[PDB]
């Protein structure tokens, strides 16, 4: 397929890369770059929210208040579920939030200019935006083999992440998918934004 | 010198160590050379104030304590009142000295990132620049203001800032070990006999 | 007729998965909601379809700003039957699979086009959603 030099194939299901319906295939390199941006965002954005589903089932929560006007401490949010605490976050909040957010993404389109959609892709790479990712050098002590291994395992961990986070918010919602019968929260398995 | 041949000449058996690889790091993209300096320099500042707050807390806490009153006005002293511990003593003080004393250790601060080829911009970690040009003020320098310590001709001045370190981490172990055993009952075996609270510590006003 | 064809195609299939998950799900807290399309539009406030037609004729008046004529359109000989530009993931730039999938875009417009309609006749007959009217037969 187009999806071999790519850094996705796993040691699972083998070292043959698993796309039995050959979406890979149908596109250009610049639609496979497309994917492979989805992909590494939708990873990220899955490890996050995972990390997130469980602080708020733990309770852990900063101490203040969301805003000295409306009477919302992180203290009252915390009793709800895991989306009603989004639900419950003020509109200004989740405006400024959204902002910081779509100004990121936003960035990240421009200022890369070598486009994960064009020559000399790059399709992950948010690198280039100073100061974004690893502002602390941490994997600056790593070689190219581990930097390999270490990309391998984000996209391992960022996939059963994106699993697990559909899991925990569809499990009680919908009884009886997991087998496990652990209680579940309760609450919706999807929110609007505003 | 390199951070191998530094390591080597703090320690030979331990010799460098980086769990986080920060030495390798690209702090505010400015450079692995420039960010090597600025965390050479914290580490000797995090060294001297370290080694500075132990003798302090072991000469304030012991009760040695100065005459020329901090007050005014013939006020009562409420960091001179008993055997109170010394994150206590600061807490105490009046709001008026502690801003002050931030202030003058800021002035320091400014200072040192003033004068002198900046520790990030190719200058020696640590070296505290002089006093000079400075309209209307002449004073001492910080390092050395009776200058007594030339000499040293560039082969014991190494070796001698080797043992700072040394003796910098030590003394950041030794102080907040000082601190957790004061507000962590059983943190160290020793060091119980330190009062059981000392205040926020990390709040100055 | 190409270009109509398509058109209608992409509007059919977009609304018989809306039409046949419509009854299953509802979009968060929205007012009106009937589970059968029909009473749905009847009960649906008339400040949202008008915002959708809205939108809807926003998108069709500039994609075909000056263009609305059997001649004015394709009176450019580059611009070709149902080709109005909107491929932001760039599948037509491989040019091996544009038959392919030329030829299922049309083929799927068509089956979604007698789907929808068979779906809206179904819930005239029977006054029930969809799947309800098809899970009564067996
Ligand atoms: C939405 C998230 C997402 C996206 C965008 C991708 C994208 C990709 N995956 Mg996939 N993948 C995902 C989630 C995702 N994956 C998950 C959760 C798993 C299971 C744990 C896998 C497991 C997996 C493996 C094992 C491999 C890939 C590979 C690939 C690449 C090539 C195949 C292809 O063309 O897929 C394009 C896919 C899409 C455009 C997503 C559309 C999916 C449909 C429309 C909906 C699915 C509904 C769902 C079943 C419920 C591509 C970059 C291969 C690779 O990296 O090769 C180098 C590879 O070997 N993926
Ligand atoms: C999908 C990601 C995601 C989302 C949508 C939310 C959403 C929410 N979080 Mg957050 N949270 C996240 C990830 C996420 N969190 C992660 C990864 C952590 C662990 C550090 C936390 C830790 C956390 C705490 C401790 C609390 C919240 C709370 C909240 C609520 C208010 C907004 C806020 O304070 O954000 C805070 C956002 C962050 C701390 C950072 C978000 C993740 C970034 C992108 C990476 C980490 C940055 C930095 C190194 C730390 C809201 C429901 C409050 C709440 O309702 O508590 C019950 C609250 O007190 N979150
Ligand atoms: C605040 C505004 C904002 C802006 C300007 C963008 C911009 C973008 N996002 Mg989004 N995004 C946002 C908020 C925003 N995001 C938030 C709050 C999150 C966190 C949950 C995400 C999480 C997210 C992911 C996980 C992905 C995007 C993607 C995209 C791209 C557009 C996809 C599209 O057209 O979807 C239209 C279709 C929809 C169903 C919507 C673009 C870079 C995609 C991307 O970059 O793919 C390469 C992508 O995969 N975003
Ligand atoms: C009030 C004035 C003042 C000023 C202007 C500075 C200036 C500086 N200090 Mg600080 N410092 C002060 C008082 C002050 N200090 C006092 C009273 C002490 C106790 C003795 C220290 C002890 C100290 C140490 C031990 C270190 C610094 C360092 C720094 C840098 C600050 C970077 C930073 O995190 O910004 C503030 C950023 C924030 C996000 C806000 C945090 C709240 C800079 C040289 C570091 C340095 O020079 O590294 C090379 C360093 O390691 N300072
Ligand atoms: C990581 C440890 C730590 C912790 C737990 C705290 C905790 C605190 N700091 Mg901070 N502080 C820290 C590191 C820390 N600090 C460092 C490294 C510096 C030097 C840059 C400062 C410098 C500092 C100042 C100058 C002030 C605080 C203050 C505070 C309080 C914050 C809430 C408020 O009233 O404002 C609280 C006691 C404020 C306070 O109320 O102090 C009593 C305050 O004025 N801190
Ligand atoms: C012909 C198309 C069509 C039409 C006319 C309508 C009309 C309606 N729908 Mg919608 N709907 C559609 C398709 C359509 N739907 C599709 C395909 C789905 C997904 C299954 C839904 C799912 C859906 C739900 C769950 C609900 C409605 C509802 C409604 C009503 C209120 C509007 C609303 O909330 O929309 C909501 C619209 C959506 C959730 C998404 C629409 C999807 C659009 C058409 C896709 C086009 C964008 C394209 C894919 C993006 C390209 C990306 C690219 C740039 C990369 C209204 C009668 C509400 C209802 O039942 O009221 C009675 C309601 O709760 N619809
Ligand atoms: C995708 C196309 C499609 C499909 C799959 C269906 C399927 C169905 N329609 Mg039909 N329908 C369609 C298009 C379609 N329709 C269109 C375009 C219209 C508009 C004119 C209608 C109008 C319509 C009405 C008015 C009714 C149905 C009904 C039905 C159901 C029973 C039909 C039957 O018993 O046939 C039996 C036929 C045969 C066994 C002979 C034909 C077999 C050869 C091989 C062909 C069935 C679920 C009925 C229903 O709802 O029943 C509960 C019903 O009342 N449909
Ligand atoms: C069978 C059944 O019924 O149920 C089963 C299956 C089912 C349903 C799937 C379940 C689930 C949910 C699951 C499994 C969820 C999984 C979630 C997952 C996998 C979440 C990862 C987050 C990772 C993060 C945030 C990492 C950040 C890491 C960062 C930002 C780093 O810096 C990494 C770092 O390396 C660098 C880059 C450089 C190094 O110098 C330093 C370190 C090392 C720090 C159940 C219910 O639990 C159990
Ligand atoms: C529990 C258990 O089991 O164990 C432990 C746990 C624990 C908590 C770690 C313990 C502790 C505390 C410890 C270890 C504390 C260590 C503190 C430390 C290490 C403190 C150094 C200060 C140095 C100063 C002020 C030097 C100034 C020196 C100045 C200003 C100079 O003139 C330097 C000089 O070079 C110049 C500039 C010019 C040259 O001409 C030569 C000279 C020399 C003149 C205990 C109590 O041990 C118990
Ligand atoms: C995502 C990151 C983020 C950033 C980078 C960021 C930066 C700044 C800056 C600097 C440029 C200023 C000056 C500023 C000021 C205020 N922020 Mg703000 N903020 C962020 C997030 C949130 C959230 C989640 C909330 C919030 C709020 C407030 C309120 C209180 C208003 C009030 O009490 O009505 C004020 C005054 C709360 C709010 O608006 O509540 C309705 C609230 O919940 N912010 N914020
Ligand atoms: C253009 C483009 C893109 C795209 C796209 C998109 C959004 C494509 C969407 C396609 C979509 C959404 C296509 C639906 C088809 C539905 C059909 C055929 C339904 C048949 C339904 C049938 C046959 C139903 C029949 C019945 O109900 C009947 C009539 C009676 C009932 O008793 C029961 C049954 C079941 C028997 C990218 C990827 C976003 C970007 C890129 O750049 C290029």
């Amino acid at each position: 397929s187009a999806a071999d030099g790519m850094e996705g194939i796993s040691h699972e299901t083998g070292m043959k890369t698993w796309d039995p319906l050959g979406l890979a295939d149908l596109g250009s390199p610049a639609t496979l770059a497309f994917f492979r941006h989805a992909e590494l965002k939708h990873c990220r954005v899955a490890m996050a929210a995972f990390v997130g589903w469980l602080v708020a089932v733990s309770g852990v929560h900063f101490p203040g208040l969301c805003s000295f006007s409306e009477g919302v401490s992180f203290e009252d949010i915390s009793k709800l579920t895991p989306l009603e605490q989004w639900a419950a976050v003020p509109a200004l909040g989740k405006a400024q939030i959204l902002l910081a957010i779509g100004i990121i993404e936003h960035n990240s389109e421009w200022k890369i200019k070598p486009h994960y959609m064009a020559a000399g892709g790059k399709p992950g790479d948010l690198k280039g935006l100073k100061s974004f990712w690893d502002p602390a050098g941490l994997t600056s002590k790593m070689s190219a083999a581990k930097l390999e291994r270490q990309r391998l395992s984000e996209l391992k961990n960022g996939r059963a992440a994106m699993i697990g986070i559909i899991s925990v918010l569809i499990a009680h919602n919908v009884p009886g998918s997991i087998p496990l019968p652990i209680n579940f929260p309760a609450g919706p398995s999807l929110i609007l934004p505003f | 010198l390199t951070k191998e041949k530094l390591a080597e000449k703090l320690n030979p058996a331990i010799g460098y160590y980086d769990p986080l690889g920060l030495a390798t790091a690209d702090f505010w993209s400015q450079g692995n050379d420039a960010t090597w300096g600025f965390l050479r320099h914290s580490e000797i500042k995090h060294g001297r104030v370290a080694m500075a707050a132990f003798v302090g807390f072991c000469v304030q806490s012991n009760g040695i304590h100065f005459p020329f009153d901090f007050q005014g006005g013939g006020v009562s002293q409420a960091q001179y009142a008993a055997g109170l511990s010394p994150p206590e003593q600061w807490d105490a003080l009046p709001f008026a000295a502690k801003a002050q004393i931030i202030l003058f250790i800021g002035f320091l601060e400014w200072w040192s990132e003033f004068g002198g080829q900046h520790y990030m911009r190719g200058g020696q970690p640590g070296k505290y620049p002089e006093f000079k040009n400075i309209p209307l003020h002449k004073m001492p320098n910080l390092f050395d203001p009776l200058g007594l310590s030339k000499g040293l001709s560039a082969e014991q001045r190494e070796t001698k800032l080797c043992a700072e370190i040394n003796n910098g981490r030590l003394a950041m172990l030794g102080v907040f070990g000082f601190y957790c055993a004061e507000k962590i009952p059983g943190s160290v075996p020793l060091l119980s006999f330190i009062k059981p609270y000392a205040g926020e510590i990390m709040g100055p006003f | 007729a190409r270009e109509a064809e398509l058109k209608h195609g992409r509007i059919c299939m977009l609304a018989a998965p809306g039409y046949f998950f419509q009854e299953f799900f509802q979009l968060p807290g929205f007012p009106g909601y009937s589970p059968n399309g029909i009473e749905a539009v009847s009960s649906v406030s008339p400040e949202a379809l008008a915002q959708i037609v809205i939108f809807m004729s926003v998108i069709e008046y500039n994609s075909n700003l000056n263009k609305w004529t059997m001649d004015t359109m394709f009176a450019d000989p580059k611009r070709e039957p149902g080709n109005l530009g909107f491929d932001p993931l760039k599948f037509g730039e491989n040019k091996n699979t544009r038959a392919r999938l030329e030829m299922a875009e049309l083929k799927n417009g068509r089956l979604a086009m007698l789907a929808f309609s068979g779906m809206v006749h179904q819930t005239f007959v029977t006054g029930k959603p969809v799947w309800a009217s098809l899970q009564d037969i067996f």
